[PDB]
This record gives structure tokens, sequence and C-alpha cells, in this order.
């Protein structure tokens, strides 16, 4: 019959699931496959990221910003919808 | 705190080791003692009161 | 008129802790009188030693 | 079979619901693990079922399990693999004998009842 | 006995259950550990 | 600090060895000395 | 053994049961009297029977301060029931003082809130009903027919 | 009454029960000997039980004397044998010969301290006559408890095999008799029989360490004890699992001639030689080379949280600014080095007085706030 491995056992699968994907991307990345990754900016981190350009094009800035957040939670809806 | 102090005086009998140094003053040594702090404010509170 | 000075040689390191505690007892509750001669039944640590 | 003072020897179709009720009720903080917490457990009247391996080295020292199960009208069966009841567990180290307890509230309680009527229909 | 594997998806025999999870996600990184652990040792000089 | 730390651990094997180190007799007259100390004085013990 | 096996059976089949808890505490030895017998019982219920059993035992371990506070509660909480009156007289009577005992006995008295059916809860708990016990009450018409 | 009931139970027992493991033990100098075994068993248990009885009506008549030396001597046979040897008579307490062998020398200057000053009136001379008969039958029927055990001693080369290859049939004969019997230690989780025989020695001003709380007869075994301190009480664990799975094959017969008592005897030595196996050999860690260039470092969150806890303050900014030529009086008096410098001195160019940064707070660590979870 099947076998249930335990609870710290599921933490280092997860744990290495992962660190193979980060390991995957950071190769890509090293690569040039995939372009280097961009910060990632919400709106409390528009001023540490984008704040030298907020000041001369303040809205451009929030509406870039608040694109990249709306992509990233495009994915997300994406990809919820596509499992379900 | 003052709940963990009562606690301590009421059921603690067993404390943590306590290291040794001593004051040399050339002439004799003074011992110096260590203790836990944790133990530190429970001796502290006691000899107040 | 005769005065006498001196000291207890070794009254530290001579308090029988048994005696103590029934000292303490005499004055303080029981249970502070224990709690203070366990206090001072603790290993003491310095180094290896 | 391999052992046959292991009585009762639940089969396969019931060791894997047996299993599977074990991790459930580890996940719902309701078993406990070895002869001596399932002993504590009897004695204590908070288990509702006891199950124990078959492949114990001696067989011996889980044996008196039977006997405090039937004195304390308690249901047991036995499984043919430690290991796999040690998984069952949540636990890497081979289990040879594991109870599960009463709670107050519980949403496991139609299972163990389920589980409690096959065992019983296991003995005799 | 027989068990199918939560991390490898092969079945594998019973009494090699308990190694097969020990190895089976030996964390490679220990591996590089190891290798740099000894070739150091190997470079130290006397 | 060693040495004074070897002495004071046959110190105390010694005390524990050979056990106390008042007899009876010199511990009730002790005690029974305090004893009439604090009922001259009326002294009510510290309480909890 | 038999008598044990029969009391898990009742305490499983009819939990919270507070005189069959109480006597449960009795049929297992001294060892195993308190750390397991009595702490889970009173986790499970505190019926007036408990307290009592409760009291019992730390009169068995010569707790006489303890025996004396738990029976105190015993009243307090519930009195006229499950006879404790009996057993706090004799324990009274054997460790505390003879004005003690007489101040225990004279609140042991007929009340409606305190001991107004002592010697019911006599009857009912310590298994003392009777033919004639009924007869000997004051309601020797009325308690003989409820009494056995 | 109660003292008389339980002298004639102990006269029954001892004429049928006592007699006949007597006729055993001296036979070998259809009545099978089993039986002798199971009924020796419950006498142990019999004689457990009347003798609390006689130590609770001891207790209860001498606290009329002497009402404290229950809490200073807890053993009951040591509280008979205490009171027997002091009895009215709290004269002759000093340089008590025959009271060194009851009690040790720290409770024996205790209960000297403490009969100086007790409350307890003189008995009578029929309260002294009952006690001193309970205390005789304390004593008989502590011989006959003895005597028990050591036919015990003897039989366990048959009864428990296994238990007594592990541990010595001394230690293994005071185990089964406080446990029950074979069956009653068999039915024992392994927690509860490191536990047997616990006497709840009470801490004289020492600390509970001292006294070696929740120790039992497999602490004080042979193996246990052949053990430095600081490795005994994982020892006495290890050794009562042990005994619980031989305890556990004996009750079924298993195993006659001890082969999983070797079989755990070898296991329990190989653990006791693998706890004190040498330290293995660990390579000095060198000092790093001395550092020169540059390493980049990240920044972020936590960088600018470490930097807000270690960065410069105002108040510190303020404190190592020092006026010229303004002299300012001494503030604390045990270090003249110390001084407020510019806080809460004229020049600051601060109207208002500095706030504290709470960046700057201080807090316990992550493993002290487990510690303060298992405490409260």
């Amino acid at each position: 019959l099947g076998v249930y491995l335990t609870k710290k056992e599921q933490k280092k699968l997860r744990r290495q699931t992962r660190r193979e994907a980060q390991k995957e991307l950071q190769e890509k990345v090293r690569l040039g496959l995939m372009p280097p990754p961009e910060p990632k900016v919400r709106i409390s981190n528009l001023m540490r990221v984008l704040g030298t350009e907020a000041v001369q094009d303040p809205t451009k800035v929030e509406a870039h910003v608040r694109a990249q957040m709306a992509k990233r939670q495009k994915a997300h809806e994406e990809a919820n919808a596509a499992r379900k | 705190a003052l709940s963990r102090i009562k606690r301590h005086l009421l059921t603690q009998r067993a404390f943590k080791e306590v290291g040794i140094e001593f004051m040399d003053l050339y002439s004799h040594l003074v011992p110096v003692y260590d203790v836990e702090p944790l133990e530190k404010i429970t001796d502290a509170y006691l000899d107040q009161y | 008129n005769v005065m006498l000075e001196s000291r207890f040689e070794k009254m530290y390191e001579k308090i029988d802790l048994t005696l103590l505690n029934r000292l303490l007892r005499l004055i303080v509750d029981h249970n502070i009188a224990d709690y203070m001669t366990a206090k001072n039944n603790v290993v003491i640590n310095y180094k290896d030693m | 079979d391999v052992n046959p003072k292991a009585y009762p020897l639940a089969d396969a179709h019931l060791t894997k619901k047996l299993l599977d009720l074990v991790q459930q009720s580890c996940n719902y903080k309701q078993l406990r693990k070895g002869a001596n917490e399932a002993t504590k457990t009897l004695n204590r009247g908070i288990s509702e079922f006891i199950v124990m391996a078959a492949d114990a080295e001696p067989l011996e020292i889980i044996l008196h399990l039977p006997l405090l199960c039937e004195d304390k009208n308690v249901p047991y069966v036995f499984v043919r693999s430690k290991q796999a009841l040690g998984r069952a567990c949540g636990v890497s180290r081979p289990v040879i004998a594991c109870s599960v307890t009463i709670k107050e509230g519980s949403q496991l309680k139609q299972q163990i009842q389920s589980i409690q009527q096959s065992i019983e229909r296991l003995l005799v | 006995e027989y068990l199918v594997s939560p991390i490898t998806g092969e079945k594998i025999p019973a009494s090699k259950m308990q190694e097969h999870m020990r190895i089976g996600l030996l964390d490679p990184r220990w591996l590089e550990q190891r290798d740099r652990s000894i070739r150091e040792k190997q470079s130290d000089d006397e | 600090t060693r040495l004074y730390l070897k002495a004071e651990q046959e110190r105390q094997h010694n005390y524990l060895k050979d056990g106390p180190y008042i007899t009876a007799e010199e511990a009730v007259a002790v005690y029974t000395t305090t004893v009439h100390w604090l009922e001259s004085r009326r002294f009510s013990p510290i309480p909890f | 053994n038999i008598a044990n096996t029969l009391m898990a059976k009742a305490l499983q089949e009819c939990p919270n049961s507070g005189i069959l808890w109480s006597e449960a505490i009795f049929l297992e030895a001294r060892p195993q009297r308190r750390t397991k017998s009595v702490d889970a019982l009173k986790k499970c219920e505190h019926d007036p029977h408990v307290l009592l059993a409760v009291a019992k035992l730390f009169w068995s371990q010569r707790k006489i301060t303890k025996a004396r506070e738990w029976f105190h509660r015993t009243v307090k909480i519930d009195s006229d029931l499950g006879d404790a009156w009996a057993f706090f007289y004799k324990f009274e009577l054997q460790h505390g003082t003879e004005e003690q005992q007489e101040e225990v006995r004279k609140r042991c008295e007929s009340a409606e809130p305190r001991h107004g059916e002592l010697w019911c809860a006599v009857s009912k708990d310590i298994a003392n009903w009777q033919k004639k016990i009924g007869d000997i009450l004051r309601l020797v018409a009325g308690r003989i027919k409820n009494t056995f | 009454a109660k003292l008389w009931d339980s002298k004639m139970f102990a006269e029954i027992m001892m004429k049928i029960e006592e007699y006949i493991s007597k006729q055993a033990k001296a036979s070998e100098v259809a009545a099978p000997e089993y039986r002798v075994i199971v009924d020796a068993n419950n006498l142990t248990v019999e004689i457990e039980n009347e003798l609390n009885i006689i130590h609770k009506f001891i207790r209860d008549k001498y606290s009329k004397r002497f009402p404290e030396l229950e809490s200073l001597v807890p053993n009951a046979l040591d509280y008979i044998r205490t009171v027997k040897e002091l009895g009215n008579s709290l004269d002759k307490c000093k340089n008590n010969e025959n009271l060194q062998q009851i009690l040790t020398n720290a409770t024996i200057m205790v209960v000297s301290v403490t009969a100086s000053t007790t409350q307890g009136q003189q008995l009578s001379e029929e309260e002294l006559e009952r006690l001193e008969e309970a205390c005789d039958m304390a004593l008989e029927l502590n011989a006959s408890k003895h005597r028990i055990y050591e036919y015990v001693e003897s039989r366990m080369s048959f009864i428990a095999p296994n238990l007594s290859i592990i541990i010595g049939a001394s230690t293994a004969a005071k185990i089964m008799g406080v446990a029950g019997g074979l069956t009653n230690l068999s039915k024992m989780p392994a927690c509860n029989i490191m536990l047997l025989g616990a006497q709840r020695k009470t801490l004289s001003g020492f600390s509970s360490t001292s006294v070696l709380p929740h120790t039992g007869y497999i602490y004080h075994s042979d193996i246990v004890q052949s053990l430095p301190p600081d490795l005994r009480r994982k020892a006495a664990r290890l050794v009562a699992a042990k005994c619980t799975l031989a305890a556990r094959v004996d009750s079924f017969h298993e195993s006659t001639e001890g082969k999983v008592g070797y079989e755990l005897k070898d296991e329990i030595e190989r653990k006791f030689d693998k706890w004190q196996e040498p330290p293995p050999v660990k390579q000095v860690k060198p000092l790093p080379a001395p550092l020169d260039g540059q390493r980049k470092k990240r920044g972020g969150r936590r960088y600018r949280k470490m930097k807000e806890r270690l960065g410069l303050t105002e108040i510190r900014k303020q404190a190592n600014r020092m006026s010229f030529g303004e002299i300012e009086e001494d503030a604390y008096q045990e270090d003249l080095g110390f001084s407020l410098g510019h806080l809460g001195k004229s020049g600051s160019g601060r109207v208002r007085q500095t706030q504290v940064n709470e960046a700057t707070k201080a807090r316990i660590s992550k493993t002290l706030q487990r510690t303060l979870q298992k405490q409260s």
C-alpha cells in the first residue's frame, strides 16, 4: 500500500523543489535565456525603487508601478482560472 | 514579572550553574559570581522585599 | 577599658545550609527560606572546572 | 502466516483504512505513539482503539496490550508492518504500537466507530 | 512487499523503504559542501 | 583561581562525606538562643 | 479484577457519573489513585460525590488541612448531598478539635439550605435505607414507603 | 481496633502464606511453586497496605507529642523507627548514636532543632504502650517483608530470568514487590518503572537536585550506579525501558533461558560504551586571513533595520559632543569619566528635550522567548 512521508520529510521535499526551481531561474538569467528580474515595486515601495524618476514624471511612474502590480495580480488570477 | 517571581519563590528549588571569576586586588582574591539574569531578577526582588 | 576588634574568620564559608534554613524559617516564610537556601546550593563553574 | 501469535491481523484492504485513520488522527493531535503511551492511554481510559505491528522483535513487548485492551474494553487490531505504522504516525522511526484517543467534539468520530466495528468483526 | 514512492513515483521493495527515503532526498548541496571540505583538506600544508 | 577552586572542591567533598560539622547540641543551642531572642523582641515572621 | 473490568465498562458507557467515578477512585490501588484516577476525574465532572471522594483520598493520605479545605468546599458547593456529612463528622472527630467537631455538627443541623435532607442523603448514598429506617424518621407513615 | 484488626490480618497471613513461603524456601535445602510466587507477590502488597495503615495510626498518635516529625521524616519505616527510638523522652535527642542509622546527619539536626521548639505535650502510659506495640508490629511486618523479598530474590532465577539478567535480583525483587507482582510490573509503562520505590526525600535547605528527585531502584541499581553522576538519569531511563521490555517478555514465560535478556543487556552495555566514548578529533579552525579589498553587501529591509538599530541616534549624537570651555559639574559619582555632554546642558542648540529612538529598544532574543513559553 501507499506510504506517508512525515512532516519534516515534507518540509525537506518542498524546500528542495523550491531551491531547484530557484536555481533553474538563476541559471536561466545567468545565461541570458530570460531577462534579469525587475525589482518588485508596490505603492509603499515606489519611493525606494522609482524615487528619482517619480519627481520628474510622478504619474507615469505611478501608472507603471500599478501596471506591474496588476500584471503580478493578472498572472495569479490567470493561474487560478486555468487550474480551475 | 511579579507572577513569575512568586512562582519561582514557591516552586523553584533547582537553579542553573553560576559562573565564578576572581577580582584580583593584588593582595587577595575576591570571588565574583555571575548568575542567570532570569534568576537575578527574582533574587533582586527577594532582596529588596 | 579594653576594646577587642576582631572578625569571624570564615563565616561566609562555614554557614551550614540546614541550620541557615532553620534560622531563616524562624524569621521568614518557609517557602522563602527554602528558596534562598536552595539558591545558595548551585553549581559553581569556571572555564573547565 | 509469518507470525501466528499475532491476532487479530488485519488484511490489505483494512490496513489501508487503519493507517489512513491513524494519519488523520495524527493531523488532529489525536494519536499516541509507542507501547508505553498506548498502555498509558488504556490505563487512563482515553483510547478508543489500539493498533500494533506483528513484526516486533520479541513480540511479547506489545503482547500485554491485548490483555489490557480486554481489561479496559477497547478494540485492538494488528498490522503486518511496523515501518508503515510508524510512517502513518508521522514518525520516521518504526512504531509497533499506536493509540487513538477520545476527544470532545472531534470530527473523526464516525470513522472511529466504523474502524471499531471493522476491528470487532475481525476478532473471532 | 512492494511500496509506491512518495518521492520518486516508482515501486520499491519494502525492506529498502527507510533507506530510500533517507537518501532519496540527500540535499545535493551537502555533496557540494563535502566536496569543498575535502578540496581544502587535500591542499592543507603541514 | 584553579588552585582555589581545587581546594574548594576538596572542601565541599569533605563536607559531603563527613557530614555537617555542627553537632546537634551546638545547633540546638544556637536555635534556642535565636528563638528566645525573637520571642523577647516580639518579632512577627516576614510573610510571603 | 473482574470488578475492575466491569468498572472500566461502566465508565466507558456512562461517563461523567459522579458516584461511579468516586467509587472507581477506590477500586484503583494507592499509587494510581491520584495521578490518573482522580485528576482526569476532576477533569470529567464536579459532582458532590466527587469532591467527597477527593476529600476522602486526602484524608487517607493524612493531609489534614487539604482534607478540611476540600470538605468545606464540598459543603459549600452542595449541602445535604452525597451523604458527605457522615464522613466530615468522622474526619473532624478523628483529626479536628472538639470545638471544631462541635461546630461542624451544629452546622450539620436540619435546615433547608444546609442538611435539610441529611438523613435522606445518607439513606440514598451510604445505602442506609431500611424498612424501619423510614419509620424511625418523622414521616413514619410517609418516609417508610419512600425508603427501602 | 484498626491496629488490632491489622494485627489479626497480619497474623492470619503469616500463619499460612508466610509459612508456605518458608517451607518452599527450605524445601531445596500438586503444590507447585508458581502459586507460591503469586501469593508472595500478594503478601508484599498486603504488607505494604497494612504498613501504610500502621504508619497512619502511629503518625496520628504521635502528633500529640511531636506534631512535626512527619514532615521532617517522610518515609514511613524511618518515621516508625524514629518514633520507636525517641518516644516521649526527647531529652536523649543529643548524641543519639541509635538515630544516626535511622536518619541521615542532615535531618538529625533538623529533628533535634525542631524538638527543642515543639508545643506537643507528653503522651500518657496507655498512649505510650499502644504506640510501642504498633511500632513493634511495624518492625515485625518489615522483617517479614525482608524475608519474603529474600525468597523472591532466590526464585527470580526461575520466575523472571530476563529481568534478573538485565538488573540484579535484588533490584529485580525490590521492583517486583513494590509493583504488585510480575504481571502488574509488566502492565506498567516504562516511564513508571523508573519511579518505583522513589522516596520523597525532604530537601533540608539544599536544592532539589542534590536530593536526587524522581529516583528509584533502577537508578540506585548496580549498572546505573556504575556511571558518572552526570550520565545517570539517561542510564536510568534506558535501563527502565529495557527492563520493561524484559518484564513484558517474562510475563508470558517466553525466552526462559534468557536470550532476550542478554540481547537487551549487551545493547545496554553498548549504549553505555557509546555514551562514555572519547570525543573524536576536531580540527582547529585557523583565524581568517586579514581581509583587503571590496566585498559587495546587499541592502534592503533587513539592511535598513540593521542600520537603524546600529546607526547613530540624535540623543547618542548629542552624547559625544562636549562644550568647549564650559566646565560642567561631575554627574556620576562612581565614574567621573561619564558625562552627558550636550545632553541636558546649554549650548546644544536644541530647545526641546531629545526623545528616545525606540528602534534602539532592548528586547530578549528569539530563543529566550522560547524559554518564557516553557515557563509560564
